[PDB]
C-alpha cells in the first residue's frame, strides 16, 4: 500500500569525506508512542544483510559510530562522516507502520574513478 | 512497614490464609458497591473509614483499567500484550479483590463477627483434609 | 548470538511444488515472530509474509496472496514455508529472519537458500 | 467517584494549579515519612486522611513492584523503556496531587489549605505585565 522512495540512486564518494543519502515515505510514521518506525539496512555481495539504524534514530548494537542519522515524519537522511574502504555496498530503507511491509529501491556506493 | 488491617484489629496473614476461590469476582464487588451503598458513598460523613477505603480502591482500579486500555491500544509488538494484560488483571487484581471483600463485609456485618469468622476459617483450614469436617464454615448472619 | 541454518533448497522441475526448511535455535521461539525475505537477481529485497507467535493470524502480499502458506511447530522450533503454483518469476534465493526491536525491523538474518526452476538438467 | 469531595474541595478547584508547579515525588515521600511516621503508627483511628495516605503509599509500592518486574522480564528492550518512562512520568501525577493535598492539611490546618488553594488561582489568571512578581506560598 505504501509507496517507498529513495534518492540519489548512486553516489560515489572519495573516502575520508562525508556523504548523505535521503529516503522518503508517503504516509506519516509518527505513532502515538512518539516513535517513528523506519529502518536502515546494509547489504554486501555474497553476504546476508546487516542493520544500520534502528527505530529511526538509534544505532543498532555493535555498529560503528561512523554512521549516523536523524529525522522525523516523512523525511529522513543517512549520514556517514568518514568513508572507509569496507563501506562499499548497497543500502536500503524499509517501512513498518502498517502491514504489509514495503522496501525501497536501493542505493549503491562506489569510488569515483579518475 | 504498613499494616492496613491493623487499624481494624486484623493482620495480613488472616486473609492470606484465605484461598483465591473464596473471593468473588471483581464485577460482583463493583456491582455490590454501586447498588447497595451508592447513596451514602458520595455523601459526606464522619468516622466511617470503610467508606474511605472503598472510595480509593475504586479509583485505583479504575486507573488500572485505564492502563490496560492504553497498553492495548498502542504497544506495537503483538505478543507482549497477553503477558501484560494477564499480570495486570489476574495477578495484581488479587489485592483489590482482597480489600474490597474485606471492607464490604465489614460494612454489612461489622467487626464483631468477621474477625471470629476469620479465626474459625483459619482453624478449619489448618488441619489436614483427612480429619477436616465436611464443609467450610459459612459466615451466615 | 543466535545461528539459523536453512535446508531443502535446490532445483525443482516446473509445475510441481516444493517446501523449504528453516530451523532456528538459541533463543525463545515462542516469544518472537518470524519473517520471509526474497531476492531475485537484479532487484532488491521484497517482503512476502509473516506469522505471529501464536500463529492464529497471518498476512500476505498481493503477488503471492492465496498461493503460499506459512506455519510453525513450536514443539521442535522450526519454521515452514509451503510453495505451490510456482512460476518463472519465482526463481529467487529465500531468507528467513527475526525481528525484535519492538516488532519493527529484522535483527538476525539467516544464510538463505536459492531456489531455481527450469527444464534442463 | 470523587477523589476529594469530603474535604470541601473539588477536582475542578485543583485544575487552576498547573501540573508543572507541583513538587517532585521523593520530596513528598520524605516529608510525609520523616515528619509523620509517629502519626502513621498509632492505634487511634481519626482524620481519615491518615488512611488515605496509607492507601496512596500502598498504591505507589504496588506500581514500583510492577516496574521492577517489567525491568526483570519483557524481552524487547524498547517496549521496556517505553513502559518504564510511562510509569515514571505519566502514572504519578494523581498520586503526587494526593500526597500534596494530604500533607498540606496534615501539616497545618484545613482552612489554611482551602485559603491557599483558592488564592493561588489568582496568580495564574493575572497578566504578567501588571502581575505581582512573587506567587503565594502555603506559609505557616
Amino acid at each position: 500500500d505504501i509507496v517507498m522512495t529513495q534518492s540519489p540512486l548512486s553516489l560515489a564518494v572519495t573516502p575520508g569525506e562525508p556523504a548523505s543519502i535521503s529516503c522518503r515515505s508517503s504516509q506519516t510514521l509518527l505513532h502515538n508512542n512518539g516513535y517513528n518506525y523506519f529502518s536502515w539496512y546494509l547489504q554486501k555481495p555474497g553476504q546476508a544483510p546487516q542493520l544500520l539504524i534502528y527505530l529511526g534514530s538509534n544505532r543498532a548494537p555493535g555498529v560503528s559510530d561512523r554512521f549516523s542519522g536523524s529525522g522525523s515524519g516523512t523525511s529522513f537522511t543517512l549520514e556517514i562522516s568518514r568513508v572507509e574502504a569496507e563501506d562499499v555496498g548497497v543500502y536500503y530503507c524499509m517501512q513498518g507502520r502498517h502491514t504489509p511491509w514495503t522496501f525501497g529501491q536501493g542505493t549503491k556506493v562506489e569510488i569515483k574513478r579518475t | 512497614d504498613i499494616d492496613p488491617y491493623k487499624e481494624f484489629g486484623a493482620s495480613v496473614e488472616l486473609l492470606s490464609f484465605l484461598p483465591s476461590d473464596f473471593f468473588p469476582s471483581i464485577r460482583d464487588l463493583l456491582d455490590t458497591a454501586s447498588a447497595l451503598y451508592r447513596e451514602a458513598l458520595e455523601s459526606p460523613e464522619h468516622c466511617s473509614p470503610h467508606h474511605t477505603a472503598l472510595r480509593q480502591a475504586i479509583l485505583c482500579w479504575g486507573e488500572l483499567m485505564n492502563l490496560a486500555t492504553w497498553v492495548g491500544s498502542n504497544l506495537e509488538d503483538p505478543a507482549s500484550r497477553e503477558l501484560v494484560v494477564s499480570y495486570v488483571n489476574v495477578n495484581m487484581g488479587l489485592k483489590i479483590r482482597q480489600l474490597l471483600w474485606f471492607h464490604i463485609s465489614c460494612l454489612t456485618f461489622g467487626r464483631e463477627t468477621v474477625l471470629e469468622y476469620l479465626v474459625s476459617f483459619g482453624v478449619w483450614i489448618r488441619t489436614p483434609p483427612a480429619y477436616r469436617p465436611p464443609n467450610a464454615p459459612i459466615l451466615s448472619t | 548470538q543466535v545461528q539459523l541454518v536453512e535446508s531443502g533448497g535446490g532445483v525443482v522441475q516446473p509445475g510441481r511444488s516444493l517446501r523449504l526448511s528453516c530451523a532456528a535455535s538459541g533463543f525463545n521461539f515462542n516469544k518472537f515472530g518470524m519473517h520471509w525475505v526474497r531476492q531475485v537477481p537484479g532487484k532488491g529485497l521484497e517482503w512476502l509474509t509473516y506469522i505471529w507467535y501464536d500463529g492464529s493470524n497471518a498476512d500476505y502480499v498481493d503477488s503471492v496472496k492465496g498461493r503460499f502458506t506459512i506455519s510453525r511447530d513450536n514443539s521442535i522450533n522450526t519454521l515452514y514455508l509451503q510453495m505451490n503454483s510456482l512460476r518463472a518469476d519465482d526463481t529467487a534465493v529465500y531468507f528467513c529472519a527475526r525481528g525484535f526491536y519492538d516488532s519493527s525491523s529484522l535483527e538476525s538474518w539467516g544464510q538463505g537458500a536459492l531456489v531455481i526452476v527450469s527444464s534442463a538438467s
